[PDB]
Parts: structure tokens; sequence; C-alpha cells
């Protein structure tokens, strides 16, 4: 199949039509994508086919074919921008700074910006094309409003 | 049964639309990977 570095969409024909489920990165031969859009399934590239090699439900991450090679994190002070690949549409960049979730176990990055689900998964990246994390698990706020965490993974 | 079809190339894109503002939030992360607003 296709194994050039980018973003994907990840979709199924398993419901009405072909359905847009979520989004990924290939990158150095790997597959990364939020477990919540596989739930840790095998996929489909072409006719080759990608095999879940590590995943973690807790932090909403999956790699395929390869372990998790993203490693690039927010500066926590300059713009960033989410390459959104919405169901039906274009790839399209949008720029925002973001805020921040603060846990008890440390502060993460979060971008507020409100995209249908099946864009669970989409990049989001620094000024040098780098993916800091992925879009899609997040938290509606006091006004509705949808905010995402920049969810970020380890490269052992 | 899932596949993946390209969409494009991971860059950033000079002068592209800017919006969204900055929340600083307090949240809880549970074992099933959900967040919820700590109040
Ligand atoms: C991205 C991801 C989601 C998913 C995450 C899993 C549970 N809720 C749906 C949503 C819901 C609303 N906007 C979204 C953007």
């Amino acid at each position: 199949g296709e194994t050039t570095d980018g973003v994907y969409r990840v979709m199924t024909r398993r419901l009405l039509g072909s359905t847009q489920v979520g989004v990924g990165v290939m990158q150095e031969g790997v597959f990364h994508t939020m477990w919540h859009v596989t739930k840790g399934a095998a996929l489909r590239s072409g006719e080759g086919r990608l095999d879940p090699y590590w995943g973690d439900v807790k932090q909403d991450l999956v790699s395929y074919c390869g372990p998790w090679k993203l490693d690039a994190a927010w500066d926590g002070l300059s713009e960033v921008q989410l390459l959104a690949v919405p169901p039906g549409e274009r790839a399209k960049n949008i720029q925002t700074l973001p805020g921040i979730f603060k846990t008890k176990d440390g502060d993460i990055g979060a971008v507020a910006l409100d995209y249908p689900a099946g864009t669970s998964g989409s990049p989001i990246l620094d000024k040098c094309g780098r993916v800091i994390g992925l879009y899609g698990n997040g938290v509606v706020i006091k006004n509705g409003s949808y905010v995402s965490a920049i969810t970020q993974g380890k490269r052992e | 049964d899932m596949y993946i079809e390209r969409a494009g190339d991971i860059t950033w894109e000079k002068d592209a639309e800017v919006t969204g503002n900055s929340p600083r939030l307090d949240v809880a992360l549970d074992e099933s990977g959900d967040f919820s607003l700590v109040e």
C-alpha cells in the first residue's frame, strides 16, 4: 500500500456509504492515530495490511507497523497549526495560540477549535512542520465550546 | 473494515487562517482516557 509520509483519512464501509471515522499521520513507516478512532483494529492501505503495534487507552493513542515516532513538543509560547482533515473536505491549516489543560500530573497544551468527530487524529504542527500531537481528545467547557488536548506520545 | 487514504503533506502554511482562543482550564483524566473539567 501507500507508505508515503503525510496525513491520511481513516475510512470504513461498515456503515452507510463510505464514512470517515478519523485521521492519522504516516511518519518513518509508522501510522499514528487516536485509539478511539480504530479501537486498535487492523487497517488496510490498498491491498496491504497495517497491524497495531503499540496502544494505550488512557493516552488515547495507537501506532501501526512500528513504535510511536512523533516526539516534537509545543514550546508553550508560539502559535501552532491544526492540519484539519474534515470528512468530505480538503485538508486545511488553521493557526491558533494554544491554551493549557492543567492536571494533577502536569500541564498540556490545548487547542480551542471545533471540528466534526471524524476529524479526530488530525495533526497539530509547529513552525518547522513537526507534529507536536494529535487533535480529538478533549472537553466541552462552560460556553458549550470544545477544546482538544494536544495529545503526544513517547518515542521509546 | 477500515482503510486509509492520503489527504496531504504535513507542512506549515504561511498566512493560514487564524482563529480560536487560549483557555487555561483545570482538568482531570480518567482511566478510560476521558478528560473532565475540575471546578
Ligand atoms: C473531536 C473528537 C470528538 C469525539 C471524541 C470522543 C468522544 N466525543 C467525540 C468530538 C466530539 C465533538 N467534537 C469532537 C471533536
